[PDB]
């Protein structure tokens, strides 16, 4: 099983190496026979003579086109005759590229910016992570004293935790009596032990969570300051920096450094991406966090280091669990396109698609288009681009709502309407499919390059789903659930690739067409859903529609909704298909992208309403939830308002516990750098005078008080607050806390702040106590 | 046309000043029986009634009944010039204007233009109040200003031989209990416990121009309007009917 690929140089000759794990044994294969090459389209395939003589220089010698051969590949489907100009070394290519495309003999050149190791996998037909070799996974995390406004690498690395298939340890240089803590002599020794563990564990994949920017780099700094060689690579080499995308990653020559951050962050949205939050939002299980202030104190005054150590073994156990979690998919994905896990785990879906096409381009005899030129790329970034269709929602509260959505909408459209660059507006085709508004033409005679591949990807997926629900090997029934998910991810990525600025097979027309057709089928479904089955469409967004038969019975709706589906799928063309996706007892749609629904299991689903960020006190969070469940579970905005008013009142009559008033926030940096001085930032420097921690990494809880100046100068630590001595600013918690949280939901029903504010007495008119009035 | 004469232009001045902090214009009904003016504040929360029988003027000659609408602020300016022992003369003729003379050491005559004023016909109610109190302008002016620093509403509470005035602010509060022995309270007569709240801002304009020795009679009821009467020359009477703040 191929783990990764690279090449060293010997005698000025490339020596591609293959890092394999065949039968528990790490093996390195060398191949001094592959050769760099570019393609040249000669207008006169005879000028190849004075053209194969050009030469350049990079580090002395004069690079010579060590060969040429007239090959017959094809371009965008049409025939073409180019020349394969071999070179002795990869580096020689940038040299002669600048030239070769100068001599009027060439019309243009192709496949010239493709990395040697990558060109190898493709051409050699090799696909990574192919096979079923047991890979050794090892996760690791580091804890340091580093903060923010300080030198990166200056503060020592306090601990180094790691975990695997069966073990979770912590290495530190201060005593802690715990079966899982390995006490050691010094920081240097900690690093030594760590280097030893990987030597003994010998992992194929080293998992980290943001190890690319934090762990490894920080580790490097320390190793250096302490004069130690970081022999992590299976060849004794050190972790190396490697530019990828627009960032700087880290690799380990003989192993695969898998950094979860890139993978996670791009497959799940979240307010922030702390290890804690992620572990929580993936397993539900919570994970306690320990902060700067704590850690520094425990390390200084050697007391309490037990919990600061558990946090550490916790970090590793987490990173490992997440790794096993996300590794299966990324691996199958790496298998899917033909590139190394290291690369894939850090790539965008667009670059993931590009890689796929490049090898699918070579499998067929298709020459690849080039990346846009710097100016092309620029005026492309400037060009507007299409997005998901969204229907202004119908207002009010609705019951018995069904959600219908298209299955693989864009991929389906790309396939059934043969939307591809090579089929766009060809002439003399027996048949065409025409994009709804933009009127683009697509030849239906021969399957387009992309549509062909996408069609096969989807057929191959059903295959999976079939051989899946069948077999009785749960482990397999799992591995292939992954293989089908990887295909799902990859296919859903083609739509956006079409508009990916740096894409070779870029085609703005295809993009617009897919969108217009999306609109057409959405509107068609919408049309017949209301005009024939008597439904009322409540909200549409990109793929799905929400609907209901106003006033109708719950079972009638479920029955007819399903009747409509089978009915419309008969009329929909090609692979276009709608499905009865879900049902909701009740729900409401505020604005585009902002709504709330609830299933029969009582499970609430919401978008753009619920307040998250710690920026909100529990009184705000709690009430909003009271409001949301009363309306969704019982259907009455009226009892919801009643609730809000009662809470607003309690806030005013100082009847709410200080805890449901505390707002927490961490100090991002020194309190001398803060421009905008919020409450905590002020409770920070306020305690700073009182001489205390104030280390950029700790959270300051606060409570605003009934002062006179701005909030800031009036907040007391969430503890320096004591009743019968403190009067919190109820107005603040009412006007800037509870009302905003609750009005996102009640505003739509017609409610206003005036309607929810409180006041013991209200001025009344005299006129009713008057008679001739 | 008429000719009315009042002895003591300062006391009269103050009267108008008082019953004018809430209004800009007024129509005065001059009849053989006396002078009367009735109006409501712009918000229709306070009713102002002024009754001045002929009995309190040293000279009272009213040929033909008349109602003359005047701009109160303008009028106030003129009367502000009257001294304690100055005699006030009000002369109305055929022309559309009122002649005012502050007679004394610096005798001078001012001309005031008569404007039209929307005369909203409304009578003065006979409310079944349950509590009556007689207080001094001082205590009352104090409590109202005191309360205006903490709450926007002040609460009146009266039980037999006891009268309270309190208000709740965002941090601190105010409260004042009076009994027959505070002499800020000259008389008290309730029939049942009586509570009611009112707007500090309306009571403010109503007690603004009250001397410290001035005496006022307040009558109210639970969740009901409050009545305040100031007597002028014993028979003349200034009444305010103030809508309550209900909880």
């Amino acid at each position: 099983m191929i783990l990764d690929v690279d090449y060293i140089t010997e005698e000025g000759k490339p020596v591609i190496r293959l890092f394999k794990k065949e039968n528990g044994k790490f093996k390195i294969e060398h191949d001094r026979t592959f050769r760099p090459y570019i393609y040249a389209l000669l207008r006169d395939d005879s000028k190849i003579e004075e053209v194969k003589k050009i030469t350049g220089e990079r580090h002395g010698k004069i690079v010579r086109i060590v060969d040429v051969e007239k090959v017959e590949k094809k371009f965008l489907g049409k025939p073409i005759t180019v020349w394969k100009l071999y070179l002795e070394h990869p580096q020689d290519v940038p040299t002669i590229r600048e030239k070769v495309r100068e001599h009027p003999a060439v019309v243009d050149i192709f496949e010239y910016d493709i990395p040697f190791a990558k060109r190898y996998l493709i051409d050699k037909g090799l696909i990574p992570m192919e096979g079923e070799e047991e890979l050794k996974i090892l996760a690791f995390d580091i804890e340091t004293l580093y903060h923010e406004g300080e030198e990166f690498g200056k503060g020592p690395i306090i601990m180094i935790s790691y975990a695997d298939e069966n073990e979770a340890k912590v290495i530190t240089w201060k005593n802690i009596d715990l079966p899982y803590v390995e006490v050691v002599s010094s920081e240097r020794e900690m690093i030594k032990r760590f280097l030893r563990i990987i030597r003994e564990k010998d992992p194929d994949i080293i998992v980290t969570y943001n190890g690319d920017s934090f762990d490894f780099p920080y580790l490097a700094k320390r190793a250096e300051k302490l004069g130690i060689k970081l022999t992590i690579g299976r060849d004794g080499s050190e972790p190396k920096m490697q530019r990828i995308g627009d960032m700087t990653a880290v690799e380990v020559k003989g192993r695969i450094h898998f950094d979860l951050y890139h993978v996670i962050t791009r497959t799940i949205n979240l307010p922030t991406y702390t290890l804690e939050a992620v572990y929580e939002a993936i397993f539900g299980k919570p994970k306690e966090k320990v902060y700067a202030d704590e850690i520094a104190k425990a390390w200084e005054s050697g007391e309490n280091l037990e919990r600061v150590a558990k946090y550490s073994m916790e970090d590793a156990k987490a990173t490992y669990e997440l790794g096993k979690e996300f590794l299966p998919m990324e691996i199958q994905l790496s298998r899917l396109v033909g590139q190394p896990l290291w690369d894939v785990s850090r790539s965008s879906t667009g670059n993931l698609v590009e890689w796929f096409l490049l090898r699918k381009a070579y499998e067929r005899n298709e020459v690849a288009p080039n990346k846009p030129s710097e100016e092309e790329y620029q005026r492309r970034l400037r060009e507007s681009y299409t997005g998901g269709f969204v229907k202004e929602p119908e207002k009010g509260l609705w019951e018995n709502i069904v959600y219908l959505d298209f299955r693989a909408l864009y991929p389906s459209i790309i396939i059934t309407h043969n939307v591809s660059p090579d089929t766009l507006n060809l002439e003399g085709c027996k048949n065409y499919d025409i994009a709804p508004q933009v009127g683009h033409k697509f030849c239906k005679d021969i399957p387009g390059f992309i549509p062909s591949l996408l069609g096969h990807l989807l057929e191959e997926r059903q295959k999976i789903k079939t051989k899946m629900k069948e077999t009785q090997d749960p482990i397999e029934k799992i591995l292939l659930d992954y293989r089908q998910k990887a295909i799902k991810l990859l296919a859903n990525s083609f739509y956006g690739y079409y508009g990916y600025a740096k894409a070779r097979w870029y085609c703005k027309e295809c993009a617009e067409s897919v969108t217009a057709w999306g609109r057409k089928y959405i509107e068609l479904v919408w049309k017949e859903l209301e005009e024939k089955f008597g439904f009322k469409v409540l909200y549409i967004d990109t793929d799905g529609l929400y609907a209901t038969i106003p006033g109708g019975e719950s079972e009638e709706i479920k029955k007819k909704a399903l009747e409509f589906v089978k009915y419309i799928n008969s009329k929909l063309p090609g692979l276009l298909e709608l499905e009865y996706e879900g049902f909701y007892k009740r729900g409401f749609f505020v604005t585009k992208k902002r709504y709330a629904v609830i299933d029969e299991e009582g499970k609430v689903i919401t978008r753009g309403l619920e307040i998250v960020r710690r920026d909100w006190s529990e009184i705000a969070k709690e009430t909003q939830a009271r409001v949301l469940e009363t309306i969704l579970k019982h259907g009455d905005v009226e009892e919801a308002v009643r609730i809000v008013k009662e809470v607003i009142q309690k806030l005013a009559n100082y009847e709410i516990p200080p805890e449901k008033l505390a707002i927490y926030e961490q100090i991002t940096r020194p309190l001398h750098e803060y421009k905008a001085i919020g409450p905590h930032v002020a409770v920070a420097k306020k305690l700073a005078a009182k001489g205390v921690k104030i280390k950029p990494g700790m959270v300051i809880g606060y409570i605003v008080l009934r002062g006179d100046g701005p909030i800031s100068n009036r907040a007391i630590l969430a503890e320096e607050y004591d009743p019968k001595k403190h009067k919190y600013d109820a107005e603040y918690y009412i006007e800037n806390q509870v009302l905003p949280a609750v009005l996102r939901i009640l505003e739509g029903f017609g409610y206003r702040k005036e309607d929810l504010r409180y006041q013991k007495t209200r001025q009344v008119g005299l006129t009713s106590w008057l008679n001739i009035k | 046309p008429f000719e009315i004469v009042f002895e003591g232009a300062k006391e009269f001045a103050q009267l108008i000043d008082t019953a004018s902090k809430l209004i800009d214009e007024a129509a005065f009904k001059v009849t053989e029986d006396g002078i009367s003016m009735r109006a409501m504040d712009p918000s229709r929360v306070v009713l102002i009634d002024l009754n001045l029988p002929s009995s309190i003027f040293s000279k009272y000659e009213v040929v033909e009944p008349e109602t003359i609408g005047v701009n109160l602020d303008h009028l106030k300016k003129i009367l502000k010039r009257g001294k304690a022992k100055d005699t006030l003369i009000l002369k109305k003729g055929e022309e559309n204007f009122l002649e005012i003379t502050i007679q004394g050491t610096a005798t001078r005559t001012f001309r005031v233009p008569l404007i039209d004023v929307e005369e909203m016909e409304v009578d003065l109610p006979e409310l079944p109040f349950t509590a009556k109190v007689v207080v001094l302008g001082e205590v009352l002016k104090a409590a109202v200003k005191a309360a205006s620093l903490v709450s926007d509403s002040i609460k009146f509470i009266a039980r037999e031989n006891e009268f309270i005035m309190k208000a709740e602010g965002e941090t601190q509060e105010v409260e004042i209990k009076l009994t027959l022995e505070d002499e800020g309270l000259l008389d008290i007569e309730v029939q049942e416990e009586t509570k009611s709240a009112y707007g500090v801002s309306y009571l403010s304009d109503m007690v603004k121009g009250l001397g410290k020795a001035d005496e006022v009679t307040i009558k109210f009821g639970n969740e009901m309007p409050m009545q305040m009467e100031y007597y002028i020359r014993d028979e003349g009477r200034l009444t305010f009917l103030l809508a309550p703040r209900v909880e």
